[PDB]
């Protein structure tokens, strides 16, 4: 009978629940999910450009110019590198790259390269462009690295101290590459290089390195008891590279003029394909398109990405405790 | 809850109240009404909006894990790098999880406070002219038409008139 | 405290109340009783249990500091490794200390809220049939036997009967 | 006179106090301590097994087989290593181990080793099993490392290029060890190894290393002006180790077949004893048996351990503010 | 605010109250007075002092970033060192910013609670001898001289006398 | 008419505002700023002493004793080092310092040094104190490093194996320094050092190093096609340093007896001056005098400093919400 006024609050059919410090699965009228669990499982383009996919060749194989990797000889740029673990081609002639991790780092952190000829060994006083069964071209014939040149003695038993200069007049720093061949016998040393002990020096304005061969039989790898030690250096803008050898030098032929900065990533992934897509956020498990503060895709990402959390869900209460409704 | 209003002295919500979190029901000679209170509702919207924007801003500062490669003679450095990435990720997991548990507790209590404050605001304005029923409802001791009701809702009700 | 009940309008606790945090004392013609309120007590137990389990879960995620050895020409790396271990340990020290100070503040206030809510719950149910003494006690204006008392405690008391 | 009902709360005789952000030493009815301060000051067994205690010998002394460490020649496994700082025996013949920290890491991170004979030098064209006053056995006589073999010239002034192969057909990777001896005089070089300059090569499928001696008088250490450089490598499953020397090589005799993964710890502690105990949590200051979230024992631990905090106490309020009691 | 007193049922502050945060105004036959309540004010001072000292203590634990130099063949280590310094600095930025936003929210609510508790403390002590005006003021139903007023303020007022 | 009592709270004319999680720019009666933004833009003294300013010479130039840096030959101490990037003098004769970062670290982490003479080369069987146009003194004449001595052959075509000992009987460890000169021609090698290939050995109780020259023309740097490799070692208390050369050794003359521990900082800053001030907190952007918990000066500091935050302001509420005043 008396006139009445009542205070009330919203109830609704929301099935949303949140966790609080003191309470599990509290029903609330409005929530928001803070973890993005949706992604596009592909390696997409970013604002820094297209990923370089290496299906056949590891990075060192491209740089040194393994003759099965001629598709990569062209001047190229990338936002990041996808190196397939299954990629069979590395260094074709048995031997190790000194500071391999630092080489892959400086190369991959660039945005692009131009291949620069440092030397022409046709005019040199040696037999140049030596080949090996270890380093077969894709067309089948025995070949060698495109970036470094196997110099042997001139046919009438001659290998004098040959030297050359290159001046970096390019617009950037150049990666230059070389090898030192170690024959298995003292017989092979003299049948290739004439001299029983050689001095090979690689010098610039800042670097001062020399190499003698270390003759002795190594275990057979890809049909070779011989071995090469692979080396690299950086020739800065305006610096002069000087090489001097009387044998055993696998001399620098082509260097790599690095330009710009990529995401500086080498992703070692097999089964995520390169996509014809554009993304603001590329994770190592695929591309994300979200305004949510978190994602559970990968801790490894590039661009502008939600923070990584190993959690299915973080639901934030916006509305109030959802109660069974009463009649006003 | 902390303030005793939601699932408390007001036992349940209203399924009809869609455009607001808090509001009024009235009955007089002229009939019946139920509507959201836009002032208390909009104050609550502004507060949760500020909270959400702060949570997003504090979690979106620039962060990046570049993967690194190590030689077989760089095992110690490799383990040290892995430790950094694991232990920083672990501290961020703590921050994110704890912040949601803490702020969910406060958000639900803040809503409870908003309901209690609206109830108390009406109780004081009505003063001795109304009887408290103890379910969020007031029985008004004088005739209160739609003009009188809107005057209680928008907060211009002068109890000395009646 | 925040809600004004504990060490507040109820000035002290009861040494007799051993099996519960909150409860009732009554006196009528049939005599005297004091017992814990199991509903309000068990709700509080569940909440602090949830809090403790959350604190233990958020602090028990996998963590490990492998000690490393360095050569006399690895002084920079040695210092960098020591920095990681010191600065991560320092961030966890902040988290642990702050969480205990913050949650101790809230736990004591949550108990204060629980007492106030129980008092308010009884005050509304009694309504105009009881006088508030202002020390957590109500003087009931009608005869209230043990049946009437249990009806107030378990919350089936209808004030319109009296 | 009127019937009365009162709301009340618990008071008790608890002396427990907590700190809040706004209040120090608040009395509360029930608390829990979150920091475990109790531990068993011993090095106990874990689920990964028994700790290897090295009282007499550092790890490199065991690996290279310092002849005072013959107790450790037996095939062994461990959960972690306790290396007593006071342990006197290291490398007995003066000289440094290249990459010593990485050797101790890879060795200690294994769960066990088997000693594998790589070579028998009785059949070689050299005087093998050379001895030194620097490397005395425990029984007193002059001896040498058990894992590497001092090869000198054959008595009628002969040391030709001797070479051998070992193929790893074991079920795991092998640590192999060698040394290069550097005599103080050019006289001693010729009285030991015959050749004034020698080539010693240690090669595998992946590694390619060669060594020449560096003659010159070093300061007297343990009665020697001569010096050895100590080296190590990893021979992977199926790889071939090839050695070739005409002098100065302290040649590999016994390698270490590593199996499994331990806690991968080397604890440098003097005064905490090895215990006949089992623990779920082993810290560097002793074993912990606790469900508490924190401990103040050590930041260094293994197993399933409470988090380290440098704090005596973190007491958590469970109950309510403890007040002086009033009569109902 | 959370407790509904500050910018709430007491609509504004007093510009005259300089030596305290909370206090009393009285009017009787003998005239007028306004003064801070030193007990409630000093309790609040102690609490904010404890909070500030805790914030300063938890942020002043020993911390140091030694800058390091790296060769052109130590690019990976250089990047790893830079990552440590950036990511630890980033976690401390979160801690500092969040702590100020969180504690500013609580400090303002704690003040609101302190005002409500003082009001409630007086309301209970006066009991049925005063009418609530709903603006933080009580109209006392008996003559209340300066002796009676000071007795309400310092909390020795016995309502059964009147 | 009725007697009245009212509860109230403070309003004031404060313009101070704070941010809360739920509210921006809340006016409050009393606040405190937690970020110190005031600093003295100078490099001041600390409790560890005065900073060493290097305007003219990099640290390696002082250690090796570049003859333009004679002002720094005096025994010196420091709290930290301010190395001006513009400092022109480094290594005067073209060549690189092996482990340069570790040398600068161990040197800068000391509190002071005494220059100790290790050798006198006037009594040696060589022409000592060789000079170069590359290493001019400040007074103009051609000179050389003060810490290492250019030994060439004795005038009547003689350079035998010369050797010497130094025993560290000083109260601390000594940094000792040397070089290996690499001539551009085989002609210069024989006109300087007589022998076409030399053996230079630097040995102690623990270190065993030998060096041969690597002849070949390097690019012209500061008028030299020749090159030096620079080396360093630590001679511990009681250790003996032995050197032995028949050419190409730039032999150790003066070592550095390190004492104590500084802040161990090398600040690379141009435009912040050294100040005649004392501070408890020295940041890399200047000195701070504050009890505030935070500062936005620099993440790099020494002494007892507020924590670094990249924020203009963090204002903490002390008082209550400031409201427009009402009449009591
Ligand atoms: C780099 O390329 C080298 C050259 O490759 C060839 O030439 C190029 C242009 C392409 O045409 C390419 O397809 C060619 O293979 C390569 O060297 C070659 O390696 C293959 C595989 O190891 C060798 O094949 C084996 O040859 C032997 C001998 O064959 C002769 O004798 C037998 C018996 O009398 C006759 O039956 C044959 O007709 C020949 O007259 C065979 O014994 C052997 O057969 C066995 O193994 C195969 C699987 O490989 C089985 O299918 C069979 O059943 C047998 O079990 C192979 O056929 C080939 O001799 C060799 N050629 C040369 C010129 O060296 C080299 O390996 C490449 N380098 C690297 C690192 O890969
Ligand atoms: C490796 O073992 C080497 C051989 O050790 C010995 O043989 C083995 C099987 C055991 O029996 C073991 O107990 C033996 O010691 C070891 O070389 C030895 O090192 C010791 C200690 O430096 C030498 O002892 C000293 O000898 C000299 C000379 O002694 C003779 O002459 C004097 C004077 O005419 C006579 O009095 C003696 O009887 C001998 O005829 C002594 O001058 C000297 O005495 C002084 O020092 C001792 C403390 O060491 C004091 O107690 C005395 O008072 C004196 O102040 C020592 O007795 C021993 O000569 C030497 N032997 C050989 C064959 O080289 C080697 O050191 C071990 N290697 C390492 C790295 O440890
Ligand atoms: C280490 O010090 C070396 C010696 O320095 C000198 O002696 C000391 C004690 C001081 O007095 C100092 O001030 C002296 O310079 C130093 O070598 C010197 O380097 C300078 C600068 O490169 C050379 O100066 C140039 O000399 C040539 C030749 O000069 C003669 O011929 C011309 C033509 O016939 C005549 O005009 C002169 O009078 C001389 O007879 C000049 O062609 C050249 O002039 C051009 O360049 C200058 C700027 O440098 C311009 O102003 C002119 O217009 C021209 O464009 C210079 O004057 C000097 O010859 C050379 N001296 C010696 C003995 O080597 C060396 O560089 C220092 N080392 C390092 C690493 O710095
Ligand atoms: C190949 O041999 C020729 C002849 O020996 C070299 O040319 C000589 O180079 C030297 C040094 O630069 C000069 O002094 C001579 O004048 C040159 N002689 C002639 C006839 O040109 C040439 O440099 C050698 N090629 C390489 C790569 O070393
Ligand atoms: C990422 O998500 C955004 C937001 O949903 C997409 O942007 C919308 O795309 C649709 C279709 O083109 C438009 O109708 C909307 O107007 C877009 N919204 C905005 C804010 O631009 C976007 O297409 C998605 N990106 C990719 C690469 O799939
Ligand atoms: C990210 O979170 C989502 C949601 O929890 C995960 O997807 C679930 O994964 C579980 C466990 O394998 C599956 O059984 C469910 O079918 C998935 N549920 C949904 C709703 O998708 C996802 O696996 C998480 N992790 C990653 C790396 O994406
Ligand atoms: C010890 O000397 C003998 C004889 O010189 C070596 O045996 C010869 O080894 C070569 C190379 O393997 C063979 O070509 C000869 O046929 C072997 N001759 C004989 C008579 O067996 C033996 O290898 C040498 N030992 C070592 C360890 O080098
Ligand atoms: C670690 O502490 C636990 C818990 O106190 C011990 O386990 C108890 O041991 C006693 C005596 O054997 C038994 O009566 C209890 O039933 C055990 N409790 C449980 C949960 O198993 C345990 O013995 C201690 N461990 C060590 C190694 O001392
Ligand atoms: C861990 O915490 C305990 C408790 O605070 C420490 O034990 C106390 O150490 C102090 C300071 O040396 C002694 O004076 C007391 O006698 C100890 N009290 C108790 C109750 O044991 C312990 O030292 C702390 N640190 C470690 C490494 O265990
Ligand atoms: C300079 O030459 C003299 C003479 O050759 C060296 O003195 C000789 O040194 C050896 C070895 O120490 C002694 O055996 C001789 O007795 C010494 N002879 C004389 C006459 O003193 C001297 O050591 C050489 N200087 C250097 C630095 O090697
Ligand atoms: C750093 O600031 C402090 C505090 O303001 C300065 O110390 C005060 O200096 C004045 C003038 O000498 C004295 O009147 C005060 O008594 C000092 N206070 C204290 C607590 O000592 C101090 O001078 C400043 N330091 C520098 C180097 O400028
Ligand atoms: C530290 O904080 C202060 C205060 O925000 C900064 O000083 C301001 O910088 C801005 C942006 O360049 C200037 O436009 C203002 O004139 C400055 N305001 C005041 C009040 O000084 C200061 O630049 C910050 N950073 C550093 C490194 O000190
Ligand atoms: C919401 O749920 C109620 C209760 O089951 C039901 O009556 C109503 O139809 C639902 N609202 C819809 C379907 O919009
Ligand atoms: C608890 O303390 C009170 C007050 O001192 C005392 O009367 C009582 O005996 C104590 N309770 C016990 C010992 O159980
Ligand atoms: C504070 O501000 C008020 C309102 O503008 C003003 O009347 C008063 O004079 C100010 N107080 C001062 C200047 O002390």
């Amino acid at each position: 009978d008396p006139d009445r006024i009542c205070i009330g609050y919203q109830s609704n059919n929301s099935t949303d629940t949140v966790n609080t410090l003191i309470e599990q699965n509290v029903p609330v009228t409005q929530t928001m999910e803070l973890v993005e669990t949706e992604k596009h499982p592909a390696y997409c383009n970013t604002d820094l450009g297209t990923p370089l996919e290496l299906r056949d060749c590891k990075i060192e194989a491209v740089i040194y110019g393994n003759p099965k990797c001629d598709i990569h000889l062209k001047d190229q740029g990338w936002s990041y590198i996808v190196e397939r673990p299954s990629a069979p081609e590395g260094m074709c002639y048995p031997g190790s790259v000194e500071n391999l991790e630092e080489l892959r780092f400086v190369f991959s952190n660039a945005a692009s390269y131009k291949r620069i000829r440092l030397f022409d060994y046709s005019r040199w006083n040696v037999t140049s462009s030596g080949t090996s069964k270890a380093c077969n071209a894709s067309t089948g014939g025995q070949a060698f690295y495109r970036s470094i040149n196997w110099l042997t003695k001139k046919k009438p038993d001659t290998y004098d101290f040959n030297e050359g200069s290159y001046v970096n007049n390019e617009d950037g720093d150049i990666i230059f590459l070389w090898g030192i061949h170690h024959p298995p016998n003292t017989k092979e040393q003299t049948t290739l290089y004439k001299n029983a002990n050689t001095l090979s020096s690689v010098t610039t304005n800042t670097i001062n390195r020399s190499f003698q061969p270390n003759i002795g039989p190594r275990p057979l790898v890809r049909g070779q008891q011989g071995r090469m030690d692979y080396y690299w250096g950086i020739l800065k803008r305006g610096e002069t590279l000087k090489i001097r050898t009387n044998g055993n030098l696998i001399a620098p032929e082509f260097g790599y003029l690095l330009k710009g900065e990529s995401h500086g990533r080498i992703i070692q992934n097999e089964d995520i394909p390169i996509g014809n897509c554009h993304t603001k956020c590329q994770t190592y498990a695929g591309a994300i398109n979200s305004s949510k503060p978190f994602q559970n895709a990968s801790r490894h990402y590039m661009g502008e990405c939600p923070k990584y959390v190993k959690k299915a869900s973080l639901r934030l209460a916006v509305g109030l405790r959802n109660t069974p409704s009463i009649e006003p | 809850g902390l303030f005793g209003a939601i699932a408390g002295f007001i036992e349940g919500g209203w399924s009809g109240m869609i455009d607001g979190w808090y509001g009024f029901h009235h009955s007089n000679s002229e009939g019946t009404g139920m509507a959201a209170d836009q002032k208390s509702t909009q104050e609550a919207i502004d507060k949760i909006t500020n909270k959400v924007n702060n949570i997003v801003d504090k979690m979106n500062r620039e962060f990046e894990v570049v993967n690194h490669e190590f030689s077989e003679v760089e095992k110690r450095i490799n383990m040290i790098n892995d430790k950094i990435d694991d232990q920083i990720e672990d501290l961020w997991a703590y921050n994110a999880e704890l912040l949601v548990l803490l702020e969910n507790q406060k958000t639900l209590d803040e809503h409870d406070s908003n309901v209690k404050n609206l109830f108390d605001e009406v109780k004081r304005r009505l003063s001795t002219n109304a009887i408290d029923a103890g379910n969020g409802c007031f029985d008004i001791l004088h005739k209160c038409n739609n003009e009188c009701m809107e005057t209680i809702k928008n907060g211009t009700y002068n109890h000395k008139e009646y």
